């Protein structure tokens, strides 16, 4: 579920 | 009014400078030679490519190696674009699922937009402007890699004609990200509310910063509809490349983006 994109947005 | 739209154009510019190391400003200086810095290493064949390992970051065959290079950099672009998006007022306040969707579809459109900053009819600047890879060298690659970059050059030639600068591009890029018509958005209204605002900001910028160029705004919005068609061609050539080529693995972040796309 777009883990890296999620992390890049969250960070 | 004007004020609020100038303030936005300024906020976006400042954020663009921070997010993107190599602006169009620096890029043009390098390409014209008008820089007081060293001319970049010209890669025009397998020989010059080999001699130019000392200026690039790859971290087995040429076309594949070049593609792994273009893959590495393309991932740094998504990170740069992602941080830029986080600076677009109200983007973060959106549904996190929407933020993902906008980026998912937006990044390729913005990569081809900002590639044009690094391009001319003869070639493209690489490794932060300290390399220059020639168009003819990228055509001469064995298929399907043979004409992977050619359609980007074709677009950039037409797009660079508009003579946009960094302050224009900052807003143009924001407008592309806030496209309320991406497949699978959940809350379109607050996306369109921001884009609406960005488009006014863009229109005003183009009047103030190119007051001789009339309906550059109109011309620029026509180009924005080309990029999609252009990005679909790219997605499918990559679809092909994934299948036909056994050896090369595709970077996870790219896989996240390209899977369930067109």
């Amino acid at each position: 579920r777009h883990k890296i994109l999620h992390r890049l947005l969250q960070e | 009014e004007s004020a609020d739209l100038r303030a936005l154009a300024k906020h976006l510019y400042d954020s663009y400078i921070k997010s993107f190391p190599l602006t169009k400003a620096k890029a043009r200086a390098i390409l014209t030679g008008k820089t007081t810095d060293k001319s970049p290493f010209v890669i025009y064949d397998m020989n010059s490519l080999m001699m130019g390992e000392d200026k690039i970051k790859f971290k087995k065959e040429v076309a594949i190696r070049i593609f792994q290079g273009c893959q590495f950099r393309c991932v740094e672009a998504v990170q740069e674009i992602t941080e830029y998006a986080k600076s677009i007022p109200g983007f973060v306040n959106l549904d996190l699922n929407d933020q993902v969707t906008l980026l998912k579809y937006g990044v390729h459109e913005i990569i081809y937009t900002m590639l044009a900053s690094l391009m001319n009819k003869d070639g493209v600047l690489i490794s932060e402007g300290q390399g220059f890879m020639t168009r003819e060298f990228l055509k001469s690659l064995r298929k399907p890699f043979g004409d992977f970059m050619e359609p980007k050059f074709e677009f950039a030639v037409k797009f660079n004609a508009l003579e946009l600068d960094d302050s224009d591009l900052a807003i143009f890029i924001a407008v592309i990200i806030l496209s309320g018509d991406r497949p699978g958005l959940l809350n379109v209204k607050p996306i369109e509310d921001i884009q609406d605002n960005l488009l006014q900001a863009l229109e005003l910028q183009l009047k103030l910063n190119h007051p001789e160029s009339s309906q550059l705004f109109a011309k620029l919005l026509q180009k924005m509809t080309d990029l999609r068609q252009i990005v679909t061609e790219h997605v499918q050539l990559l679809q092909v490349i994934k299948k036909t080529e056994t050896d090369m693995s595709l970077h996870p972040l790219l896989q996240e983006i390209y899977k369930d796309l067109y």
